[PDB]
């Protein structure tokens, strides 16, 4: 039925307060950004090689590694670089509205057909499979003015301290960290190996 | 979603397989029962044996046809082209040399080589100049493979 | 988590060293912060001033509020159907709740209207006329709905890249419409209307207190000068559509005029500047140019950065020692004020003092609103090989393509991201005499990669960690090419042989940063056209100079690109459903045709205002503007059909087919010109604003009063003549 | 109920006028196909031991 | 997705060499376009009758 | 293998790269002498196990 509304006036009160509570508790639980998500997933996968030029780093470990990268769903195109220092990018970009784990392990499990097809040297580095997707958010580590704490040990405490209980919490999803940490560096003498009839290997 | 319990079976036998087995990929697909369609025929002109036209597919139409929508599985008939070597053992026995000593030389001479750079990091102060260094390059014609240090 | 990343990991402070600290070099809180808590301050300023320009009008001083108590009340349940639909706040939600929170007061204006009307010229108490008010009240709100949300209802259906944009401009928006009709039929008309509304023979106008008695006459002068402009109007009726057809023919040329944008950027407080030397150089050679720019940035430029933070050896374009990137933090909002602190201003000073460099090719930019996509605006171009043919030609037909780059007229800047060929050193070895002296093969591999590749050869724990251990030689003996001879490897017999008795070296050139793309390799180049034209010229000026090429190699579409060439501005196939189902909806209010689709004709007369005006502000159009088009037609239309219904329900009960027009003008031009200066009196702050965000409420600001001031003041000439056509049979 | 549509023609057709375009949006937003999904799903692996 | 193998066949084959071609020798497509213009031509001859 | 021998050189690995994975609450690591090794790992309330 209808007009049910003038002989009340308390039940019409109470029906706006009702939502009135309920956009009270929504504003505690939403979370608060500037904009959602726009960007199709962006999945990417590096590798480290040192030593070697932009054209053993392609037909090494990029070529034997995007004949594998298929049977995927949803598949846009394959991004794909490498460079002079022994790096390389294969990132994947997929369609709109997709969820990234999926992409996630389908990428994983057509790379598990490449990882003894790689030579032995990049093996041990570590494959590395990200979902970042454009962008940074922050930097921090600096040293303070006290001197005597050079970049060095500024990274070694970067790596070492900082990013373990920071790398497993939300929102975390790659690190671009500056600089490496502290290895143990061994410099030879070509003049003392001839000296002492040895070679380096 | 219910690839779960087949992403992790795969990893209680992954290295446990023999090397030469492991140097293949195990594929994991999600073929159910059959085939959508075929393609890929020689022309009129002839001069195609049922090797090349096999290369040309799976080197040219192999990843535009794959990393589309929809396709799970390929079965194609032949394969790529391949530098294949056909020992002889009379001529073996002749120069009294085993196909591991041939197989070993392959291996050691057909390496592509990770040199480095003249002005790597960390370099001395002062220089400036900086250049990649290319070794020994993988190998590409057939007389290439024929100068091949026994 | 940004806030749970920013303190709570600093937990750790207590166990760091005394010989560290931690600074922020780079942010994105306060584009994030101080937005919300700049739009909550304009929802104020938006909701601060709309109930004293209505109690200008009613001239209650106590009885005031109660049109009022809902609208702060109702946008509570806006954020309870986005919680319900799962979708988080943004920029896009609170930019469309700042101009809905004006549209949904019309309900509790026309109901404040409906107790005027029995309070002035009656003297029956609300009790008893409550019932004549939602007897004419519940056949004519219950209608806007229905019209109102089906500008919005077939907008939400539209996906793609360019779709979850239209959310938060979609549905969303008027489930506060659908609820605020809804509390219209169950909260306000009942108790609202009687229980906060005494009888004190209400016929004042003469004295008004204080400041206040000079108004009532002056909109009763109003009122007569439009009733006797729309009899100056009924007389020919030939010429006042004669200047109606000609504003018809203008909007479409100023439709072809005007160009469009997408997505214009901010300041940001950020600022991004690349580095490039000639191939060949050091770390040391792009190490001499970051302090100078670093220097000059906090001397000359000191009243905007407030700080930079360089690296070195990882760029966008690239990586190695011929790269480098800067991120550059300026000031606060509060901090630099004029516009001369802008990001432009700045990146036209910083771009002017790097054209005095002359070995670097330094660029700075600035990114996007979008952070998610894209570093820069503009496009790129894939260059696939399909024949699978060699890097020289395809390396030459990028190089035909930067040459045929700078002469297109449709373009400006366009650049790649790549380098040239760089001068290696290619060495080749004699394993022939090498084999006659006596040395393998393998040994020597593995010599070259100790010696010059860095070799890893273990693990090794150090304070509980596990690190690596490196092996290489020393750098001073591989500075140089004969350095590289100063090596030596065993033959068979024990003793050693140098490298330059078999082993020799040449100087080549080649490409340092080779990328692949769907298989094949491919290199590109980005570029964005000249400043206002769109990328659809754009994409058709460089589809020509692609017959220019070693043929035999393709071109490809990508990035945020991509979508343009897939499905950009769909405005062909958008405004058509959402006027079809709103032109079969309207119809449900009148059960005619002839009337429906005079009305409907008052569309035209809305939308041309907002074209100039933003010819008269200077910006582009926009996704804000594709959205503020939607709005003020909505607005438009709504403002359009709540005077015609009375006219129509008052022409069969007393009056003749057309005096009954000029009657419900007569009778109802108070709540037209009010709710209207009610709505947009709250968007000047928002029309007008310089700070955190001030580009995109700049992109819906300038648009929304040129959409209605064709709308409010003029449209009311034309209706009613719309409305008495002589085909309106 | 009815009564309220007889004396309402046009409000008695702009429910199937909305339903013929709602249906003219949905003949171009869905999927044909032959046969919907009967088969079970099924996951292989592949390899290829030569000799 | 079948017309879409089509079209990522026919825009690329003209780079393909002049001594090859491609055919269909077995395909699954035609019979569905067949079946539903058959049984949609069993529409406007089903309802005229009615 | 004894329980440092199995702390130094395969969980002080693994633990390494086991990052970048949502909703972690916490990774509770340990080992003994006779060759086990747990890197038992918790998530979320009411989230989804595969």
């Amino acid at each position: 039925m209808s007009k049910f509304f003038i002989d009340r006036p308390i039940f019409a009160w109470v029906i706006a307060l009702v939502i009135m509570l309920a956009g009270g508790l929504s504003i505690l639980s939403l979370p608060v950004n500037q904009y959602p998500a726009i960007a199709p997933p962006a999945i990417a996968v590096q590798v480290s090689y040192p030593g070697a030029s932009a054209e053993t780093v392609q037909d090494t470990v990029v070529q034997v590694i995007e004949q594998q990268m298929n049977g995927i769903d949803n598949l846009r195109y394959i991004s794909s670089e490498s460079n002079s220092d022994g790096s390389m990018t294969i990132t994947v970009t997929f369609e709109q509205g997709t969820d990234p784990d999926i992409a996630q392990v389908q990428v994983q499990n057509k790379l598990q057909l490449a990882t003894p097809l790689l030579p032995q040297e990049v093996q041990r580095q570590g494959i590395r499979v990200t979902k970042a997707v454009k962008n940074f958010l922050m930097v921090v580590g600096v040293v303070s003015t006290d001197g005597s704490m050079t970049k060095e040990d500024l990274s070694n405490y970067i790596v070492s301290n900082i990013q373990d209980p920071l790398s497993r919490t939300k929102g975390v999803g790659d690190f671009q960290v500056f600089g490496s940490q502290y290895s143990m560096r061994i410099w030879l003498d070509p003049a003392k190996l001839n000296s002492y009839q040895l070679t380096p290997g | 979603i219910a690839q779960v319990q087949v992403q992790n079976k795969l990893q209680l036998a992954t290295p446990l397989l023999p090397q030469e087995v492991q140097r293949q990929g195990i594929r994991v697909t999600k073929a159910v029962k059959n085939f959508l369609m075929v393609v890929g025929v020689v022309s009129t002109d002839g001069s195609m044996t049922k090797e090349d036209l096999s290369n040309y597919i799976v080197s040219n139409i192999q990843d535009p046809l794959s990393r589309t929508k929809g396709v799970g599985d390929f079965q194609v008939f032949g394969s790529q082209y391949s530098m294949r070597i056909w020992l002889d053992p009379a001529k073996l026995n002749s120069y009294q040399l085993t196909p591991g000593d041939v197989s070993s030389a392959i291996q050691a001479q057909n390496v592509q080589i990770s040199s480095g750079q003249l002005g790597g990091l960390p370099a001395v102060k002062g220089q400036q100049l900086n250049a990649t260094i290319i070794g020994k390059t993988r190998l590409q014609t057939a007389e290439q493979f024929e100068n091949i240090l026994l | 988590t940004a806030k749970a990343i920013r303190q709570t990991i600093a937990n750790l402070e207590p166990f760091m060293p005394q010989g560290m600290k931690v600074v922020y070099p780079y942010d994105t809180t306060p584009v994030v912060s101080a937005s919300i808590h700049e739009v909550v301050k304009t929802l104020g300023e938006a909701i601060l001033l709309v109930f004293l320009v209505m109690y200008l009008f009613l001239q209650n001083f106590r009885a005031t509020l109660i049109p009022t108590i809902a609208v702060p009340v109702v946008l509570l349940g806006t954020f309870g159907v986005l919680a319900a639909f799962g979708f988080s706040i943004n920029t896009l939600t609170m930019f469309g709740m700042v101009l809905a929170i004006g549209l949904l007061v019309d309900d509790a204006i026309v109901v404040v209207e409906n107790v005027e009307r029995v309070m002035a010229e009656e003297g029956l108490s609300p009790r008893e006329a409550a019932r004549k008010s939602m007897g004419q009240i519940q056949g004519a709100l219950v209608g806007i709905a229905m019209v109102l949300s089906a500008v919005f209802l077939p907008m939400a259906f539209f996906g793609g890249s360019t779709g979850v944009i239209y959310r938060q401009f979609s549905i969303t928006i008027v489930s506060a419409m659908a609820l605020s009709v809804i509390v219209a039929l169950i909260l306000t008309p009942a108790l609202c209307a009687t229980m906060l509304k005494p009888i004190e023979k209400g016929d004042h106008g003469e004295h008004k207190g204080g400041f206040f008695g000079w108004f009532n006459r002056m909109f009763l002068s109003t009122t007569h000068g439009y009733e006797r402009g729309v009899a100056s109007i009924l007389k020919h009726r030939a010429p006042y559509l004669l200047i109606y057809v000609v504003i018809v023919a203008g909007m479409i040329w100023m439709f072809t005029r005007i160009p469009t944008a997408f997505l214009p950027d901010e300041d940001q407080g950020v600022l991004f500047a690349q580095v490039q030397t000639p191939p060949g150089s050091s770390a040391e050679r792009t190490q001499v140019v970051v302090d100078s720019m670093r220097e000059y940035l906090l001397e000359k430029e000191s009243s905007s950065v407030s700080s930079v933070f360089t690296v070195t050896g990882f760029n966008f374009a690239g990586r190695g020692q011929s790269s480098g990137m800067a991120f550059i933090m300026l000031k606060p909002w509060e901090e630099r004020p004029g516009g001369e602190n802008s990001v432009f201003e700045l990146a036209k000073r910083a771009q002017m003092h790097f054209f005095s460099f002359k070995d670097a090719m330094v660029f700075a930019f600035a990114p996007p609103s979008v952070l998610e996509l894209g570093n820069a605006t503009g496009f790129d171009l894939f260059l696939q090989d399909q024949a699978g043919v060699g890097h020289e030609v395809l390396l030459q037909a990028r190089n035909k393509f930067l040459m045929l780059a700078a002469q297109n007229p449709a373009l400006q800047r366009v650049r790649p991201n790549g380098m040239s060929d760089e001068p290696q050193y290619k060495l080749e070895i004699d394993d022939e005499k090498a084999s006659a002296l006596g040395v393998s093969l393998a040994d020597i591999n593995s010599t070259v990669s100790i010696a010059w590749g860095s070799s890893y050869v273990n693990d090794f724990i150090d304070r509980g960690r596990v690190k690596r251990v490196y092996l290489q030689g020393r750098p001073d003996a591989r500075m140089n090419p004969d350095d590289l001879s100063k090596w030596y490897v065993r033959n068979d017999k024990g003793e050693m042989v140098p490298f330059n008795a078999f082993a020799t070296g040449k100087w080549e050139y080649g490409s340092p940063k080779l990328e692949r793309y769907n298989g094949v390799p491919a290199m590109e180049i980005l570029g964005e056209p000249a400043p206002g034209l769109s990328s659809g010229d754009a994409m058709a000026a460089v589809e020509e100079i692609v017959k220019q090429l070693p043929k035999g190699v393709g071109y490809s579409w990508t990035g945020l690109s991509y979508e343009e060439r897939l499905s950009g501005s769909q405005a062909p196939a958008l405004y058509a459903l959402s006027l079809l189902v709103v032109f079969l909806c309207l119809a449900a209010l009148y059960e005619s045709w002839s009337i429906p689709f005079s009305v409907m004709l008052v569309v035209p007369l809305g939308v041309i205002g907002a074209l100039l005006a933003t010819s008269m502000r200077g910006l582009s159009n926009d996704v804000f503007f594709q959205v503020g088009l939607l709005t003020t037609i909505g607005l438009s239309a709504k403002n359009a059909i709540l005077i015609v219904e009375f006219a129509k329900e008052l022409h069969e009960q007393g009056k003749g087919i057309v005096e009954a027009a000029i009657e419900a003008c007569r009778m109802r031009l108070r709540p037209i010109v009010m709710t209207s200066l009610a709505f947009i009196l709250g968007v000047v702050p928002l029309a007008i604003s310089t700070g955190a965000g001030s580009g995109s409420q700049h992109a819906i600001g300038t648009g929304v009063i040129g959409g209605m001031v064709t709308a409010t003041v003029l449209a009311i000439f034309w209706v009613p003549l719309f409305y008495v056509a002589v085909s309106t049979l």
